[PDB]
C-alpha cells in the first residue's frame, strides 16, 4: 500500500567481488538509468542482509509501483549486465511494519577542504585557518561504504547509508523519495 | 609406481601483456594509430589512468599463442611417471579430444572476460580476433561480448569454428596466434582499470598495460564440475581452486575433488568420472604448474 513492488535480486557470487565496487557499479547504473526516465518517484531500500552494521548486504529491493518500475531498469531498459545477476521478477508486498526508513548521510574527514573554504570566503589568514576551528584533532567517519565514482566533474566519492528507525511501531504515508536516488518510507523485512 | 619428485608443466595459451589504447566508437576499423593511455598521479598520492576527454571507447590488444601438446611434461625424474602420464592424456583425447575445452576458451575469448574491472560497466563490448597466419588475416571475427553470457555457455556457429580453431592449435595440427582485440564502450574520461604492481599501475612504455598472467587467468575461469552450490559459476582452475580475494578454497583436499588427488587417482590407478573431472584435470595441466613430491 506504501510502494508494493519489490525486486529481490541477489547479486551472485563472482571471482572479482570488491563489494564497494559492484555495488558503485550497480548504483551509478541505477543513479543513470533514474535520471534518464525522470521523476521523484521510486525506491531503494537494502533489508536484513548486513550482519553486523559493518558491511553491507549482497541484495537491493527497488519500490516503484506500475510504470516507473516496468519502464525503467528492469528487463527493459537496459542494465547492461545481465550475466552477473540473472535475478527475477516482481510482485505484491505482503504486510509487515517495521516503520519503514533509509537515510543517506555524510561526515568530514580532510579538514582541508574546510580550511580551504574559510581561506576562500572571507580571505583567512594561515594561522587562523591552521587553528580557527578545524576538526584536525579528531577524524569522524561512518561505517557502512559504497564507492560510487562521481557522476561526472569530479572523483571517488565514498558514500554512506544508514538504515533508520526500523522499529516494530507504526507506518505512515510519507513523500516518495528524498535526496535523488532513493526512496523514503519504503516496506522492510 | 609413484610421482616423480620433480614435475614441470609449461604454459600453454600463452598470452601478451595487453596493451590500452583510447579512441571512438565506430572507428574500430581504422583502430592502429590510436593512441595509448598512460598513467598520471594524483593526491599518500596515487596514481590513476583515464582516457582523454574525446574518447568514449577503451581498445585492448594482445597476441594469444596456443602451443598443443599439452599433456607433455618439460621435467620429470622417472620415465615410467611420463609414460603414464603421456598414455592417461592420450587415452583422454582418444575418448574425446579438446571439444569441451576448447569451446569454453573460445567462449572466455568471445566474452571480454580479459577485461577485467573494465568489462563490468560497458555498455557495449565487441571482440575482435584474428588468426595471423603468415602475418596477414586468415580468419577473423567478430563477437558480441555481453550477448554470450558470462555463465552459461551458448551454441553458435562463429564460436564453434573458433572453438574448432582452438581445438586444432591445441591438439598440434596448425600454429594457432590470434590476435584479440576488444573495444570496449566505457565513456568519455572514464576510469580503466590496468593491473596493479607492488598504488603503481603498470605500464611498458608510457602506456597502461593489464599483465599476461591476468589475462590467462580471466580466459582460465572454465571450471563448473565442484561442489559448490549452484550460483557460483565458473572459476579459474587452480589446484586447490583458490579464490584468494574472497578468502575461500573450493577443492580443498579433505574433499576429493582437488587437481592432486584427481591426478594421483586418474593417473596412478585409473580412476576419475566421465566428462567433468577430466576436463578439469586437463585443463589444470594446461595451465601449467609445478607438482612433485
Amino acid at each position: 500500500f506504501t510502494m508494493d513492488h519489490y525486486l529481490d535480486i541477489r547479486l551472485r557470487p563472482d571471482p572479482e567481488f570488491p563489494p564497494a565496487q559492484l555495488m558503485s557499479v550497480l548504483f551509478g547504473k541505477l543513479h543513470q538509468a533514474l535520471v534518464a526516465q525522470g521523476g521523484d518517484r521510486i525506491g531503494v531500500s537494502f533489508p536484513d542482509l548486513d550482519e553486523s552494521r559493518s558491511r553491507l548486504g549482497e541484495r537491493l529491493r527497488i519500490h516503484a509501483s506500475a510504470d516507473d518500475l516496468r519502464a525503467l531498469l528492469a528487463r527493459p531498459w537496459l542494465e547492461g549486465l545481465r550475466d552477473h545477476l540473472q535475478f527475477g521478477e516482481p510482485a505484491v508486498v505482503p504486510h509487515p511494519t517495521p516503520y519503514r526508513q533509509v537515510s543517506r548521510v555524510q561526515a568530514k574527514s580532510n579538514p582541508e577542504r574546510l580550511r580551504r573554504r574559510l581561506m576562500r570566503r572571507h580571505d583567512l589568514s594561515e594561522e587562523e585557518a591552521r587553528k580557527r576551528i578545524p576538526d584536525t584533532v579528531a577524524r569522524a567517519l561512518d561505517l557502512p561504504f559504497v564507492t560510487l565514482r562521481s557522476q561526472s566533474t569530479g572523483q571517488h566519492f565514498r558514500l554512506f547509508i544508514r538504515h533508520g528507525p526500523l522499529q516494530v511501531t507504526a507506518e505512515e504515508g510519507g513523500f516518495t523519495c528524498y535526496g535523488l536516488s532513493k526512496g523514503g518510507f519504503v516496506p522492510w523485512f | 609406481l609413484s610421482t616423480a619428485s620433480v614435475l614441470a608443466f609449461e604454459r600453454k595459451l600463452d598470452p601478451s601483456d595487453a596493451l590500452m589504447s583510447a579512441g571512438a566508437w565506430a572507428q574500430r576499423d581504422a583502430s592502429q594509430e590510436w593512441p595509448a593511455v598512460t598513467v598520471r598521479e594524483k593526491s599518500q598520492t596515487v596514481d590513476v589512468a583515464n582516457l582523454p576527454s574525446d574518447a568514449d571507447t577503451l581498445k585492448v590488444r594482445f597476441t594469444l599463442r596456443v602451443l598443443g601438446g599439452a599433456g607433455t611434461p618439460s621435467a620429470c625424474n622417472d620415465a615410467a611417471y611420463r609414460d603414464k602420464l603421456l598414455q592417461t592424456v592420450a587415452t583422454y583425447v582418444n575418448d574425446q579430444g579438446f571439444a569441451e575445452l576448447a569451446r569454453r576458451y573460445a567462449h572466455n575469448l568471445a566474452n571480454a572476460r580479459f577485461l577485467w574491472r573494465n568489462r563490468v560497466g560497458a555498455e557495449a563490448v565487441e571482440v575482435r580476433i584474428n588468426h595471423i597466419r603468415q602475418g596477414e588475416v586468415a580468419r577473423a571475427w567478430r563477437f558480441d561480448a555481453l550477448a554470450i553470457g558470462l555463465r552459461d555457455f551458448k551454441a553458435d556457429a562463429e564460436l564453434d569454428a573458433l572453438a574448432e580453431l582452438i581445438a586444432s592449435g591445441l591438439s598440434g595440427s596448425g600454429h594457432v596466434l590470434l590476435e584479440v582485440v576488444a573495444f570496449a564502450r566505457i565513456g568519455d574520461g572514464q576510469e580503466v582499470f590496468p593491473s596493479q604492481e607492488l598504488k603503481t599501475l603498470y605500464s611498458v612504455r608510457d602506456a597502461a598495460a593489464i599483465h599476461s598472467q591476468k589475462i590467462g587467468n580471466a580466459l582460465r575461469t572454465i571450471d563448473t564440475w565442484y561442489p559448490d552450490e549452484d550460483g557460483l559459476g565458473p572459476i579459474a582452475v587452480e589446484p586447490y581452486g583458490s579464490v584468494t580475494s574472497q578468502g575461500k578454497a573450493y577443492r580443498q583436499p579433505k574433499q576429493k575433488l582437488d587437481f592432486y588427488t584427481l591426478l594421483d587417482n586418474w593417473v596412478l590407478r585409473d580412476e576419475a568420472p566421465a566428462v567433468e573431472q577430466q576436463h578439469y584435470v586437463i585443463a589444470n595441466l594446461i595451465r601449467g604448474g609445478v607438482f612433485g613430491e
